[PDB]
């Protein structure tokens, strides 16, 4: 009913946002940049949700030809690519070179074995074309997501040294600029970008965002991740302040703080 | 000698008065220790005045506090040693920033007002 | 051959090492196959087949964890009575009643305790005794 | 019940540990749990069904 | 009768051999594959 | 008998011989400690790698450890054969042999588990479905009703908890010397005895949610015919397992799950 409607609405929204992003990328060589950065950050979530609904649609449609494939390929993009590559003919697991670019040899064996005894029936040509167009829409949305992520990475030497460049951009955009970030307590920076995550509480990680879900924090055992978050946030705050005055542009402070964080992690894990 | 950027630097006599008043405030439960808690008090508008140490190693980690104090119309001073400030605050670690908060009907009001007037004359 | 006969080759080879490495020795105080994957794939295949078979089976029973947890959280008592204090009061009231065959307040107190905590048959028997 | 079955399997799949060594027991039952008797007897019932045949 | 005033004794009594205090014998959806 | 002593002494002499004089006055004890550490790591089946230790000395230590391990395994097996066949021995020798056998058995068990992970399940899907279908056919023929999850107000939970706690307590033939874990477990059992309902709610909570547990400690009772593994578990999980065991057995008997030919029976 609203499948193509949502597809077109997201196409228009992504067209506007990607025009803005490509204009910024071209211009790389009162309407601040962090505004478009946060816009892209939320558009990423929108794209993820749209990809999820598209994946659900594809699963429901393809569950009559190869009902068992969903179990073997839990990942969304991999499942979409596999259904695109197999189509109505399940005899494409034999001597296939594209399938080896999506899955591992073990799961290729498993899917080939399962396809031989599946009890599924053929799809009509109309259903096949609907599935193909859905897959193409998913792939183009994924390409748009990749472009957004490239721009988001391209977009504060010390704060970036401590935590990447993507997370720094996310936290500064949600804060509303580097100056606004510099004048917040660390306990508030720790909570920038935290959802509510309705229960269906310990299993939800109630108070975590943009620092808990970071490369350097997720790089620890779960039981140490909250403490680490705190620590990182603390040091991040310091770096932010040093950045708000344009001092230590070489990143010396960031390197020192990262070394201290690494020493604390090592001591925790000894 | 200390740092040009810690502009309103108190002298030994005013330093002694400030540390004594900070000790009294700690005894009266009217003190917040740390730059984060000083920032929180400034945002909540419950701060009498802010005392910072002039020997913070980068010293840019507490230079947002003078700007916040100007925005919120609160006096501020710099002391020379963070060890002394931490001792006066009631802890053994160094402290680089602290805030004296507002309590209704407290007996320290006169001393706080005198210290505020003394601080406000240092900005020349 | 011999122990040192075996070790002579490696002793000679050790003779090459240099003095800088000699004196810098620390002290004790301080493609391929992802062999797991194939096992994981086989396990997943068996599990999917077994679930396929189980789908035919009907009479199984499974409770909803969230519903049961909600029911337990609701059922948690809000009062009751500390068990050690309850046992102390029980001994106290037993001594009271036994010492006084003619203290209706004592018998009523014992029955009240035995009915607020525990079961009611013992209270009923004790109260028949107290009535008589 | 499905939850009880999951709990029993998870219990049987845990990390053994001696004075200094340790591994992750994942093939056989641990035999030291309080319900190992029930597990063994049920598996033996399955073996009995295999050996005898359902009719006999 | 109010009978105010009470005396209470605490003792480690009630020791028995664990036998009955009196020597009396006190006596008192299915699965389907479709 | 003293082959290990001879090997260690020869290794020490060889390493000291070419070692320059100027630094051997200091590094001899360090290298001895290194040999001890390498042997301990091999015994414990854990990696041993000293980043700053020169490769020739590393190779020398590795050769020493390999030879000592060969002798260790051979002598452990021979001593076990002697004791089993029947030959007078003493307490210290028996204990040392038991420790060596425990370590070797644990190494073999780890090898077994890793080989299982590598070779995947040995049951083919066809055999698995065959046995599954046979079991469901038998259960349907019996009309057996699956055991439900213990309800909140199940009548007998207090009785089952008392039975479980009694069984757990009976494990103490008091020697007057009980370790910290055993004493803590006894305290927990006494607390459960005291307060039944809170412990019961805890047990239900664990049965319904817990899926990641602690480790268990394995030792070996020494019957000369064969060692017997003995497992110790955390006290709380012990309580939960005991309750579940009692409940499952009671309900299985109630439903007559186990045919009469399964032994031992309770009446004989």
């Amino acid at each position: 009913a609203k499948l193509w409607d949502s597809k077109m609405f997201a196409e228009i929204m992504m067209k506007i946002e990607e025009y803005i992003s490509k204009q910024a990328k071209a211009s790389e060589v009162a309407a601040p940049e962090y505004r478009v950065i946060v816009d892209a950050n939320n558009l990423t979530v929108e794209i993820e949700n749209e990809l999820n609904i598209i994946h659900k649609f594809i699963r429901d449609k393809y569950s009559k030809r190869f009902p068992e494939l969903e179990s073997l390929v839990p990942n969304a993009l991999d499942y979409i690519r596999t259904v695109k590559e197999l189509g109505n003919s399940l005899d494409k697991c034999k001597n296939n070179e594209n399938l080896q670019q999506i899955l591992t040899n073990a799961t290729i064996m498993v899917v080939s074995v399962t396809a031989s005894t599946t009890q599924g029936q053929q799809l009509s040509e109309e259903e096949l074309e609907r599935l193909e167009e859905a897959c193409d829409m998913a792939l183009e949305l994924n390409a748009s997501k990749h472009r957004i992520y490239e721009y988001v990475e391209s977009r504060a030497p010390n704060l970036s040294i401590i935590i990447g460049a993507s997370t720094a951009a996310k936290i500064m955009g949600v804060a509303g600029g580097l100056t606004n970030l510099s004048k917040m307590p660390a306990c508030n920076i720790m909570l920038l970008g935290a959802q509510r995550k309705t229960l269906s509480s310990t299993s939800v990680l109630p108070h975590t965002g943009y620092i808990y879900h970071s490369d350097i924090v997720q790089s620890l055992p779960p039981d140490l991740r909250r403490k680490a978050a705190r620590l990182v946030a603390a040091k991040c705050t310091l770096a932010a302040r040093v950045d708000s005055f344009h001092e230590s542009t070489e990143g010396k402070v960031g390197y020192e703080l990262k070394d201290e964080i690494e020493r604390k992690f090592d001591k925790w894990q000894e | 000698d200390v740092n040009p950027k810690a502009y309103p630097l108190a002298d030994a006599h005013l330093t002694k008065k400030l540390l004594d008043l900070v000790q009294q405030s700690c005894n009266y439960k009217q003190l917040r220790k740390g730059a984060n808690e000083a920032t929180k008090t400034l945002n909540r508008g419950i701060s009498e005045f802010i005392v910072m140490a002039a020997d913070a190693e980068p010293l840019e980690i507490i230079l947002h506090l003078p700007l916040l104090c100007e925005d919120k119309n609160v006096p501020y001073v710099f002391v020379r040693s963070k060890q002394a400030l931490g001792r006066a605050c009631g802890v053994s670690r160094p402290v680089i920033a602290c805030s004296v908060t507002i309590k209704e009907g407290s007996q320290l009001k006169q001393q706080i007002q005198s210290i505020q007037q003394s601080i406000e004359r240092l900005l020349v | 051959p011999k122990i040192q006969q075996q070790f002579s080759d490696l002793k000679r080879k050790l003779a090459e090492v240099t003095e800088e490495e000699w004196l810098s020795i620390p002290e004790v105080g301080d493609g391929e196959l992802d062999m797991r994957k194939i096992g994981q794939a086989r396990n997943t295949l068996m599990d999917m087949r077994l679930s396929q078979v189980s789908d035919s089976v009907s009479g199984q029973t499974v409770v909803d964890p969230k519903g049961y947890l909600t029911d337990l959280n609701s059922m948690i008592p809000t009062h009751g009575g500390d068990i050690n204090d309850i046992k102390k009061a029980r001994l106290l009231l037993k001594s009271v009643r036994e010492t006084n065959p003619h203290h209706p307040p004592a018998w009523i107190a014992s029955a009240r305790l035995e009915e607020v905590t525990g079961k009611l048959q013992v209270a009923r028997n004790l109260i028949m005794k107290g009535t008589e | 019940d499905h939850n009880i079955a999951d709990y029993m399997t998870a219990k049987n799949n845990v990390v053994i540990n001696y004075k200094d060594m340790n591994h992750t027991n994942s093939y056989g039952i641990i035999r030291g749990l309080q319900f190992a008797s029930f597990i063994v007897q049920y598996y033996g019932l399955v073996m009995d069904l295999l050996v005898l045949g359902l009719h006999r | 009768d109010e009978t105010y005033g009470v005396n209470v004794q605490f003792e480690s009594d009630e020791e028995e051999g664990d036998e009955d205090v009196y020597g009396e014998v006190r006596e008192e959806c299915t699965l389907s594959a479709n | 008998s003293h082959f290990d002593l001879e090997l260690r002494a020869a290794v020490m002499h060889d390493i000291l011989d070419m070692m320059p004089e100027g630094i051997k006055q200091n590094k001899a004890r360090t290298i001895l400690q290194h040999l001890s550490e390498a042997w301990r790591c091999w015994k414990a089946n854990i990696p041993w790698k000293v980043p700053g230790l020169p490769t020739p000395i590393e190779n020398m230590i590795l050769r020493y450890v390999k030879a000592k391990a060969d002798w260790w395994t051979n002598t452990a097996h021979y001593n076990r054969e002697r004791i089993r066949r029947g030959a007078t021995v003493d307490k210290t020798v028996c204990k040392k042999n038991l420790g060596r056998l425990t370590r070797l058995y644990l190494k073999a068990e780890q090898e077994r588990q890793h080989n299982y992970l590598k070779d995947g399940p040995y049951i083919t899907a066809e055999e698995a479905v065959a046995v599954y279908t046979t079991t469901v056919h038998w259960l349907e023929s019996r009309r057996f009703s699956p055991i439900p999850f213990p309800p909140l107000s199940y009548k007998h939970d207090t009785k089952l908890l008392i039975l479980a706690l009694e069984r757990l307590k009976e494990a103490y033939s008091v020697k007057s010397r009980l370790n910290q874990s055993q004493r803590e477990e006894l305290g927990l059992i006494e607390q459960a005895y005291d307060n039944p309902h809170e412990a019961l709610s805890r047990i239900k909570r664990h049965l319904l949610t817990q899926r990641a547990f602690k480790e268990v400690g394995i030792e070996f009772m020494d019957l000369y015919s064969h060692l017997v593994p003995v497992y110790d578990v955390e006290p709380l999980e012990k309580i939960t397992d005991a309750y579940l065991d009692q409940y499952l057995w009671y309900e299985a008997d109630k439903r007559r799950l186990f045919p009469p030919w399964i032994k031992p029976a309770d009446t004989e």
